[PDB]
């Protein structure tokens, strides 16, 4: 199974964008973190929330991260360009196995 | 000393060689035996031990009569060095029909339930003082692994059942840092019901292949990671299941989420671990009795649902001679972790109706990376020469 | 600081056995706590999660793929190596290693990776 994202998110500069993570029960609605992934098309993802917002280092200020219930929303503040990439929610899932479910991939295109 | 951390690879595991045995039964003939069912076997950083829940008697004794039963008072938790037989010097380390007893390296732990069947009391005995204790929180017959328990850097995790045993248990992982609970995670996963857990340390986690007494006869396999206390449960993936009762090779399946609901209303104490992709798993011979034992590698059987495909099959107890609940131990060795286990032979009630009393004797066979012979290691015990 | 690169052929016919290799630098696979994780990104979906395993090679697999892949460890060669068994045209994507943050399972989060492969089945 994987989580569930918007399949895109547009914003002008200066403004702000959420993008919403939905879980399940075996999911973010177990209380099991969500950490969130930037990709960049072409190349490899880089992390950018983990706790469900504990922006690790060099990462702008801008991006911010919640969990409530079994849904996750990242919000990027600000709305730069290069910011113009897949943003991925991660989430431990344990209905089978040790699983990790990644989001269907939220497009952010700064317009 | 040290937490024992169990941070070494697993070792190159070919068969099994036969490693120690106490001929209890053959014994109790002519000296004075401590009556056992359900042994375990459990190992210091030095040397090992036999664990038993003796029924409070000896063998030629005239409480001996009628020891069948699976909880009473008297039952107690023996222990001894692996192969001294339980003589009347053993030591009883506590008071226990359902036992789980590890060693972390520094003291040994026991988790001892006794009381009621309806209102059981589990007892925390580390480093040979009472520390923690709880009572049944579903008010039915509440039961641990009956074998040794894992500690990974001095956190134990025992798994405690408490409910029906034909139906929905509440199955919960409790995490022992020296005697004191510190932890209690409900189990998860796909396993619908869980008991009596083979568990062997898997660095970071423990792995216990536990036993389904309500509809499967394939083993559940519950992950435990000690570091976050997480907890994932599946069922052993080889077509070849390992509880008895079951229904023969070419028609047991399983497919690693799901009881195969194949004679599952019973179930034997057993266990399996994973070399790779591969599981090596003990059996009995036997498909509805717990008669013989054998132990065998399934190709792909820890991955692939439904494999069927063995090799390296041993016999250890013959298809004529009774066998009995088997578990799982490890012992660290220079530089990898050796999987052993270990098999009960009952002799007495009910199958056998010369004598009054049921008791059992252990065989303990250890993983071997080099080659082997066969033979069998039967109990030995002629009932018609042991008091009535 | 961690480096990760992945090293496997391009190419692989149907119902072969896709084997890759991340070869890490600046640091030690040998050490036990880590897990050395393999990720894949087909082209039309998001990232796929494929295995884990650490230097004792205690790994835990993808349930959708458990049945066919392997994870090992070499802590001689300082390297970890992928191997797919019976791909299809599921199987192409790009192939990621990356290393998890510690040894727990609910707290995972994967900060380093590496460079990606394309692996493609086809004939
Ligand atoms: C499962 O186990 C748990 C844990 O052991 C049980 O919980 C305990 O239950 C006992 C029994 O109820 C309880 O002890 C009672 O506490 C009461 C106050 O909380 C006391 O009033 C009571 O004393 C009276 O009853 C005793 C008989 O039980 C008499 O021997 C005693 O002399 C007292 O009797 C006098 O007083 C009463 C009331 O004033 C009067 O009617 C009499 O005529 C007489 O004058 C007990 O001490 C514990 O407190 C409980 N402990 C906990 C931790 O909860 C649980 O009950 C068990 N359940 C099952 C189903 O087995
Ligand atoms: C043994 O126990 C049973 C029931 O507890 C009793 O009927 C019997 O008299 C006892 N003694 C013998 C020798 O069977
Ligand atoms: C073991 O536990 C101690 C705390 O009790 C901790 O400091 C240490 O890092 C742990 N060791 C490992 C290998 O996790
Ligand atoms: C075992 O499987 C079924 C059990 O119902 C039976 O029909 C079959 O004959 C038995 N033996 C073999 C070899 O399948």
């Amino acid at each position: 199974s994987v989580l569930t994202q918007p399949p895109s998110v547009s914003g002008a500069p200066g403004q702000r964008v959420s993008i919403s993570c939905t879980g399940s029960s075996s999911n973010i609605g177990a209380g099991f973190d969500v950490h969130w992934y930037q990709q960049v098309p072409g190349t490899a993802p880089k992390l950018l929330i983990y706790g469900n917002s504990n922006r690790p280092s060099g990462v702008p200020d801008r991006f911010s991260a919640s969990k409530s219930g079994t849904s996750a929303s990242l919000a990027i503040t600000g709305l730069q360009p290069e910011d113009e990439a897949d943003y991925y929610c991660q989430s431990y899932d344990n209905s089978l196995s040790v699983n990790y479910v990644f989001g269907t991939g939220t497009r952010v295109t700064v317009l | 000393a040290e937490y024992r951390n169990w941070s070494k690879p697993q070792c190159n595991i070919t068969g099994f060689a036969p490693f120690s045995k106490d001929n209890s039964i053959r014994l109790s003939a002519g000296g004075d035996i401590w009556v056992t069912r359900e042994p375990y076997v459990s190992c210091d950083p030095d040397k090992c031990y036999q664990f038993a829940l003796g029924q409070g008697t000896t063998l030629n004794n005239g409480h001996s009569n009628d020891t069948v039963h699976d909880r009473t008072p008297y039952r107690t938790l023996l222990m001894n060095e692996l192969g001294v037989p339980f003589h009347l010097g053993t030591k009883q380390v506590c008071i226990a029909w359902s036992s789980s007893s590890c060693h972390d390296g520094k003291a040994w732990l026991h988790v001892c339930v006794t009381g009621d069947d309806e209102n059981a009391t589990a007892s925390f005995i580390y480093n040979g003082r009472l520390v923690d204790s709880i009572g049944s929180w579903s008010k039915k017959i509440l039961r641990t692994q009956e074998s040794e328990c894992v500690c990974i850097n001095g956190t134990c995790t025992v798994v405690m059942t408490d409910g029906s045993a034909s139906g929905k248990a509440d199955t919960k992982i409790l995490f022992i840092e020296e005697g004191k609970i510190v932890h209690t995670s409900p189990l998860s996963g796909s396993a619908q019901h869980v008991e009596e857990c083979s568990c062997y340390p898997r660095y970071p986690g423990v792995r216990c292949v536990c036993r389904d007494n309500w509809k499967g006869s394939n083993r559940p396999i519950v992950d435990i990671n000690v570091k976050d206390y997480s907890i994932v449960s599946s069922y052993v993936c080889s077509g070849l299941v390992g509880d008895t009762p079951r229904k023969n090779d070419s028609s047991s399946s399983s497919h690693c989420l799901d009881p195969n609901n194949e004679e599952g209303g019973h179930g034997v104490k057993g266990w399996a671990f994973d070399d790779g992709n591969d599981v090596w798993m003990g059996r009995t011979i036997s498909e509805k009795l717990r008669s013989g034992y054998e132990t065998f590698k399934v190709i792909e059987g820890w991955s692939k649902p439904n494999s069927k495909l063995q090799i390296n099959r041993q016999v250890i107890v013959d298809r004529g001679n009774r066998s009995g609940y088997s578990g799982i131990f490890s012992v660290e060795g220079k530089s990898c972790i050796n999987r052993c286990f270990y098999v009960e032979l009952i002799r007495g009630r009910k199958q056998e109706t010369e004598v009054l009393w049921t008791s059992n004797s252990i065989v303990v066979f250890c993983g071997t990376s080099g080659t082997y012979g066969t033979g069998s290691w039967p109990d030995g015990a002629d009932i018609n020469l042991m008091p009535i | 600081q961690v480096q990760l690169q992945e090293s496997g052929p391009g190419l692989v016919r149907p119902s072969q056995t896709l084997s890759l290799t991340c070869t890490v630098s600046g640091a030690s696979i040998s050490d036990v706590d880590f897990y050395w994780t393999w990720f894949r990104q087909t082209p039309g979906k998001g990232l796929e999660w494929i295995g884990y395993t650490n230097s004792i090679g205690n790994a835990f697999y993808n349930p959708s793929l458990q049945s066919r892949l392997t994870i090992s460890i070499d802590t001689s060669d300082n390297h970890f190596s992928l191997r797919l068994k019976s791909v299809t045209a599921a199987d192409t994507a790009v192939y990621y290693c990356a290393r998890s943050n510690s040894n727990t399972w609910s707290r995972e989060y994967f900060q380093h990776w590496g460079q990606g492969t394309l692996v493609t089945v086809s004939s």
